[PDB]
RNA sequence: GCACGUUUCUUACUUCUUCACGCGAAAGCUUGGAGGUUACAGUCUCAGGGGGGAGUACGUUCGCAAGAGUGAAACUUAAAGA
RNA sequence: AGGAGGGUAGUUCGGGGGAGAACGUACUGGUGCGUCAGAGGUGAAAUUCUUAGACCGCACCAAGACGAACUACAGCGAAGGCAUUCUUCAAGGAUACCUUCCUCAAUCAAGAACCAAAGUGUGGGGAUCAAAGAUGAUUAGAGACCAUUGUAGUCCACACUGC
């Protein structure tokens, strides 16, 4: 997938955080360039993250898979409900 | 028995001619199919049970229909022939040609001959085994 | 945890409700013109 | 009358206000067959194969 | 005919006859 | 005697056909609780296009009309469908070519629902020397798609009377052949069959307009 | 037609019709072209059998369309074949 | 002894695995489609004598309009095609004539 | 298959009740005690708690399902039928 | 853009009833061999050793069963076969 | 390497495979009208249905299977096999290339997966045809070929079987 290839590039030469707590921390500090949210996110937690992104003027990408698929797309053996990219490397 | 039309005006019915290898039907209806004027079969004219499909029996049946249709007030007929059909011979029987010729020569007008055999576009299994009739 | 969930739920749902009302009224204005 | 023909339903009332008397066992359901708008009636296929 | 001389009964039916023979032997040995 | 209880009627077609009264019929008279109008209504009559509309290939087309109202000794009808006759279809078939068939679902502006069936064949060019003219499957799918769109757009803006005139006068047939030939050479494109699958509820005013002036009937 | 064939020195006609890798010595079938797009006066070198996406340095618009075989140039462009050596 | 190079059908090796069967037009025996004997028959509905008599009475066919015909694609099993004389046994070095078309 | 060649979980019944009835109950018994996938939280943590009631050990959600499996084959087709019919309106 | 007409090329299923050597007991095969083999050697692998008894008996593995795989001999025959 | 593998492209090619939604006539069975004496089946008959309205004609309804003609010394697949339309999912070969890599290969005891029809187990479904069975003929006889029926099966899901 197009998004899957870009995530692989960021994993190699970029900066990121995985998880809800760390993603909100970067949103408060204003060091977020893109937020990817899995389709598995609980409705009330997704509403909070979208509100934070609107305040900080950060684009949102709605992932098609669930947290199991998003976690493996980062070369991990665990699940991740949200991914926040702080420094796009040689990617787009 | 009516129709209040001029003697020079043609009044049209439809004759259905079913000709199988065991019998022959000559059935006259109106322009729809919901009203029947007369119906005679080849088996109503013979006794031998093996000539029900003979050309002679078909000719006799067609002559009876013309006599009755003249009384009803029908002058001309549209023709619809058919064979047995779906799982069947698909080949017309021996009495089909005789019935149509007898109708014309008895004093009736003809128009728009057609064939209405069923002809499935994909069918169920037909009789006999995979070795056929022996 | 449950107290925090109720506070967040109350504020965010009400904000969404206000957003819809403004959106519908603006659409009616555009139709009027 | 608000359910499209061919849908699967359970807990169907036989009388208006009976609060549900049909298709209540473990894995049962009914099937809506047709609506008759002239008389305001609906036809169903019961789990036993009958039509009501 | 599409085969050469078989020299016996039809080979399909000879196979079935041995087929039934083997069942009877199996049942007889089961009785002991 | 069966004929002693029968009465004669006239079947009259809508006003987009040249010949209005195209058939005669019989029915039982009124006795007791049985009313003849309840039995006459709903019958389906069949006619030939060549006889109805007047020297073309219309001699192979059949048009059906369903009875909707009884006006004295007259039966007022409406379009029900058309078909092509089987001998004509078998005569158009050949070997060493491809047969293309399409089914199109369309609706008019007055709520009528129609289903249409088309048929067409590939042809050899005038200087061709090869042994067949089979088509690529990609071009066959393209022909079906373009024909489907043209029929859908043309019929969505017309009422039932204008839609019938379009189908019975080879206006749509000519347009389809013109716009589908550049995809692949074709011969003998036809509308094989038309079925009416939906019908709006009865409206006396609509039927009266569809028929206009009605010729008198001499039965009685 | 009196001349006889020599396997080590084929005639022009015989060798011209042969598939590459069936010749006496195999070689390429492609070449390079000098393409000028309409506008920006820039010149770019394009492979004849190009399957990737080729854009001029400035205009950032497509210059050819990949197909099966030789690529097809955009309508506004003109090309000149470059020498082998 | 191999009688025919194509074995009586039209299925070369390395071309197909299985060809669907059809019912014999006469006895309803099942035979593969490529092996059966197929003929396309166009039959007049009436012979010359009956057609002449019908045409005088008809206002449609009375003036130079063709009468309808019957179209059929008949497939025979091998036994029925021989018994009906559609095909006959042929001499060797003659079994190889093909007749790609009508007549 | 170290401790038992073919009996599996039905090895607690000894030599009673017949071979085929034991086999028929082995399929349903294995699935009834297995861990199923939770689409709410993405974990394999669904377990049965009385017939028809399934609870997830991860997100603590309770679902009404099948007697011996979380989702019956009939349920999936009904879900797709209803979704297609709703969007049809 | 879609077909056709003309000349080349790579892949595939074929035909000669106006297809050559060669091979084979013959029927026939032939760029796709059953050719390039007493002028007998490119590489690997699976079967056969006169006809029957017999794919039978016994033993063992697999199968719910029906069966499947492995697999003899004592005796008897001058032919069976193409 | 006119040996193997991988890449990009024509979103190329094809009854190749898996999922949904629909379509077509036909066989069977019902419903509503019409008519009235036979219909069916065979070499010839009989078993069978029928004034309590069969067969036939028109219109419609229900369910299951099947996709005619086009269809070929044609296509796809490792083989077994694959034929209505539309929407989807992952693949496969051939071709084109001054892309990449640098012997990564051929064949194979043991081992694995798939494998027509019939057959087996558990649930669905049941229109047609039809092993077993019944009846009528034919025959010296006929447990057969012919006729009317008829159960399992024939269809789907999940497991076997491997002839
Ligand atoms: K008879
Ligand atoms: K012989
Ligand atoms: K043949
Ligand atoms: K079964
Ligand atoms: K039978
Ligand atoms: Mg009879
Ligand atoms: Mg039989
Ligand atoms: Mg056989
Ligand atoms: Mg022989
Ligand atoms: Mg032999
Ligand atoms: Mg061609
Ligand atoms: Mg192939
Ligand atoms: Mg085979
Ligand atoms: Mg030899
Ligand atoms: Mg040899
Ligand atoms: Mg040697
Ligand atoms: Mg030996
Ligand atoms: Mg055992
Ligand atoms: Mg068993
Ligand atoms: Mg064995
Ligand atoms: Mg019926
Ligand atoms: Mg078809
Ligand atoms: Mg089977
Ligand atoms: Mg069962
Ligand atoms: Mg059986
Ligand atoms: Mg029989
Ligand atoms: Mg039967
Ligand atoms: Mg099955
Ligand atoms: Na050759
Ligand atoms: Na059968
Ligand atoms: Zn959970």
């Amino acid at each position: 997938d197009t998004i899957n290839t870009k995530i692989q590039l960021v994993m190699k030469s970029g900066k990121y955080v995985l998880g809800t707590q760390q993603s909100l921390k970067t949103l408060r500090q204003g060091r977020s360039k893109l937020v990817v949210i899995s389709a598995n996110c609980p409705p009330i937690r997704k509403a909070e993250i979208e509100y934070y992104c609107t305040l900080s003027k950060t684009p949102i990408h709605h992932y098609s898979g669930n947290n199991l698929d998003l976690g493996t797309a980062c070369g991990r053996h665990f699940r991740a409900c949200v991914l926040s990219i702080t420094d796009v490397g040689d990617s787009d | 028995y009516g129709s209040s039309a001029g003697k020079d005006q043609l009044v049209y019915g439809v004759v259905h001619i079913y000709a199988s290898f065991n019998d022959t039907f000559v059935h006259v209806t109106d322009m729809s199919g919901r009203e029947t004027f007369c119906k005679v079969t080849g088996g109503m004219k013979v006794k031998a049970d093996r000539d029900e499909s003979s050309p002679y029996a078909a000719m006799m049946a067609a002559q009876d229909v013309v006599a009755r249709c003249k009384e009803c007030g029908i002058n001309a007929l549209h023709v619809k022939m058919r064979a047995t059909g779906g799982v069947g011979t698909k080949s017309p029987g021996p009495g089909a040609q005789a019935a149509l010729r007898a109708l014309a020569r008895a004093g009736m007008k003809i128009g728009r001959i057609e064939d209405v055999t069923p002809v499935p576009t994909d069918s169920t299994r037909r009789k006999g085994s995979r070795r056929g009739r022996r | 945890e449950q107290v925090r969930d109720r506070i967040v739920r109350a504020f965010l749902i009400e904000e969404q409700r206000i957003v819809k009302r403004a959106l519908k009224a603006h659409a009616k204005v555009q139709k009027e013109k | 009358g608000q359910i499209t023909e061919g849908c699967i339903v359970c807990n169907v009332e036989a009388k208006v206000g009976d609060r549900g008397t049909l298709a209540r066992a473990s894995g049962d359901y009914c099937i809506i067959i047709s609506h008759n708008t002239e008389t305001g009636r609906t036809r169903l296929k019961l789990p036993s194969g009958q039509k009501k | 005919g599409t085969i050469s001389r078989p020299g016996g009964m039809r080979p399909k039916w000879h196979k079935k006859r041995i087929k039934r023979l083997k069942r009877r032997r199996r049942r007889m040995r089961q009785r002991s | 005697e069966a004929m002693s209880r029968k009465e004669w009627y006239d079947v009259v077609a809508p006003k987009n056909f040249e010949v209005r009264q195209f058939a005669k019929t019989i029915c039982n008279k009124t006795q007791g609780t049985k009313i003849a109008a309840d039995f006459l209504r709903g019958r389906v009559y069949e006619g030939n296009l060549a006889d109805l509309n007047k020297n073309e290939d219309d001699a192979y087309r059949k048009v059906k009309f369903t009875v909707q109202e009884v006006q004295g000794r007259n039966l007022l009808t409406q379009f029900h469908g058309m078909d092509m006759t089987s001998d004509r279809v078998y005569y158009l078939l050949r070997k060493w070519c491809t047969t293309i068939e399409a089914t199109v679902e369309a609706k008019t502006a007055d709520g009528y629902g129609l289903r249409l069936f088309l048929i067409a064949f590939t042809k050899k060019q005038e200087n061709q020397l090869s042994k067949n003219c089979y088509a690529k499957t990609r071009l066959v799918k393209w022909v079906r798609m373009r024909a489907t769109n043209i029929i859908r757009r043309r019929l969505a803006k017309l009422d039932i009377n204008d839609a019938v005139s379009l189908l019975t006068r080879n206006i749509l047939r000519d347009r389809l052949a013109k716009r589908c030939n550049p995809i692949i050479p074709l011969r003998d494109l036809r509308i094989r069959k038309v079925k009416v699958i939906r019908t709006p509820k009865f409206d006396a005013q609509a039927l009266i307009a569809a028929h206009g002036e009605v010729p008198t009937s001499a039965e009685g | 037609g009196f001349f006889d064939s020599d396997l080590s020195y084929p005639t022009v006609r015989t060798e011209r019709m042969k598939h590459k890798r069936r010749r006496l010595v195999q070689g390429p079938n492609s070449y390079f072209m000098d393409v000028k797009c309409p506008g920006c006066k820039n010149i770019t070198v394009v492979y004849s059998h190009a399957t990737s996406e080729v854009k001029c340095n400035g205009c950032a618009t497509l210059l050819c369309r990949p197909t099966g075989g030789k690529a097809m140039l955009v309508t506004g462009c003109g090309f000149r074949k470059k020498p082998d050596h | 002894t191999t009688k025919r190079r194509n074995h009586g059908r039209a299925k070369p090796p390395c071309s197909r695995g299985r060809v669907r069967p059809v019912h014999c037009f006469n006895c309803s025996r099942l035979v593969p489609k490529d092996k059966s004997v197929g003929r396309f028959v166009v039959r007049r509905m009436l012979d010359q004598a009956s057609a002449r008599d019908v045409a005088e009475a008809s206002l449609i066919y009375g003036s130079g309009f063709p009468m309808p015909k019957l179209y059929m694609k008949q497939r025979y099993c091998i036994a029925c095609a021989i018994h009906s004389r559609t095909v006959r046994a042929r001499p060797v070095e003659d079994r190889k004539r093909r007749y790609t078309s009508k007549v | 298959a170290k401790r038992t060649v073919k009996m599996g979980v039905m090895g607690r019944y000894g030599a009673r009740y017949g071979s085929n009835p034991r086999k028929r109950a082995k399929k349903l018994e294995v699935s009834q005690h297995a861990k199923h996938f939770c689409s709410f939280c993405g974990k394999f943590a669904f377990r049965r708690k009385a017939v028809g009631i399934w609870r997830c050990d991860g997100c603590s959600k309770t679902v009404a399902g099948g007697a011996y499996t979380l989702s019956t084959p009939n349920n999936t087709t009904v879900r797709s039928t209803v979704r297609r019919l709703r969007e049809l309106k």
